[PDB]
């Protein structure tokens, strides 16, 4: 199962 | 002797041959994210065991991957301005997953990568980013500063990956878990000063396999050269491994090969 | 940090005429990922052609496979891999 949502760089 | 869940996600701006997001138990593929499709799919038949259980495996994968293309479009324009690059073609890669060993310890690692080039990674034991250059020191500020996002990773990578690379493996136990045997054949190329023995090994699964060309038994490495192990379409490996040996000495050369599909090492000559 | 490809080629089986096999090409260790990998026989593209999704190692650099079934007989066969740090195409063929 992949990760969640992610954060900006 | 260990089990892993990986998945190996990249990013590229200026196009070519266009993302791209596969998932891997052990080296074998069971998901991808078609770019094109915009639909995480099953790879394998037995992934879609998952779906008693779990009848929206398919969309919530899906609505995460398309969400991470889209955050990498925006990471490799924000990479852009912090490397200050008017603008070529560049890669953005991301890496994570989770090992479990056979002594039930276990590990995990979740990295990312700039152009080829290593640019942020969680250290899962500290709670905190390795940045590998000035750049990426932007992105280790918020990232570091990101205490409960942080440990959503921790989490993940100790426990929610490691709960479904353990559903993953019993789903598919019959095909992750065979043995293929090994396929040796010993080849002699040319009768014009010295001969070159080739033993080529094919056929064989899983991946890890120890091959030496052997003179009066020994492990011999002089004038040895050896090929790429390389995956056939079926799932199994080849490889060739080399020796350049003598006039009339041809007898002494046996190639040497150890693998889980042999109970006996087997020694093959011309 | 641009890296070229090391390529490999090969049968799932040792050829045998009339015995149908699985003809591959396989590039891996290279950078960046655009790359063109077109299998031959006797020069000529071959049809029905597959390819693996594109994947990488801990080392970053890329990996991809290509294959096709085909009907050996005593007919060369052929790789020809295009990449950015290759200024000429270059040709793998498979010998046995």
């Amino acid at each position: 199962h992949v990760y969640g949502p992610l954060k900006p760089i | 002797s260990s089990h892993s869940m990986r998945y190996f996600v990249t990013s590229v701006s200026e196009p070519g041959q266009p993302f791209s997001y596969v998932g891997y138990v052990d080296d074998q593929e069971f998901v991808s994210y078609n770019a094109s499709t915009r639909r995480y799919l099953p790879k394998v038949p037995w992934i879609s065991k998952v779906e008693k259980n779990d009848p929206d495996y398919w969309e919530r994968n899906t609505l995460y991957a398309q969400g991470h293309e889209r955050s990498f479009r925006d990471h490799l324009a924000t990479l852009a301005e912090y490397y200050n690059q008017s603008g070529g073609l560049h890669t953005f890669q991301w890496m994570y997953g989770c090992e479990l060993r056979n002594d039930w310890s276990k590990g995990g690692y979740y990295q990312y990568a700039y152009d080829g080039r290593d640019y942020i990674s969680l250290d899962k034991d500290t709670l905190t980013w390795m940045a590998a250059d000035v750049p990426a020191q932007n992105t280790k500020r918020k990232w570091d500063a990101d205490f409960r996002d942080n440990e959503y990773k921790k989490t993940y990578l100790e426990e929610t990956c490691i709960e479904w690379l353990q559903r993953y493996l019993n789903y598919g136990k019959e095909t992750l878990l065979r043995t293929e045997v090994p396929e040796v054949k010993v080849t002699r190329k040319e009768d014009y000063g010295m001969e070159t023995l080739i033993c080529r090994v094919g056929g064989f699964y899983p991946k890890d396999i120890d091959i030496d060309w052997t003179r009066d038994g020994e492990v011999w490495l002089q004038d040895v050269f050896h090929g790429l192990v390389s995956p056939n379409s079926d799932g199994t490996y080849y490889t060739w491994r080399s020796v350049k040996v003598d006039p009339k000495e041809r007898e002494r050369y046996k190639c040497h090969v150890e693998h889980d599909g042999l109970p006996n090492p087997v020694d093959v000559a011309w | 940090t641009q890296k070229a490809p090391s390529v490999q080629v090969y049968f799932r089986h040792p050829a045998e005429k009339g015995k149908e096999n699985t003809f591959h090409c396989y590039a891996e260790s290279f950078h960046p990922p655009k790359i063109n990998i077109t299998l031959l026989k006797n020069g000529i593209p071959m049809e029905n052609v597959q390819q693996s999704d594109l994947s990488f190692k801990k080392d970053w650099t890329f990996e991809r496979l290509v294959y096709a079934k085909v009907i050996p007989d005593g007919a060369e066969f052929a790789c020809k891999v295009e990449h950015i740090t290759l200024p000429q195409p270059m040709i793998y063929k498979l010998d046995q």
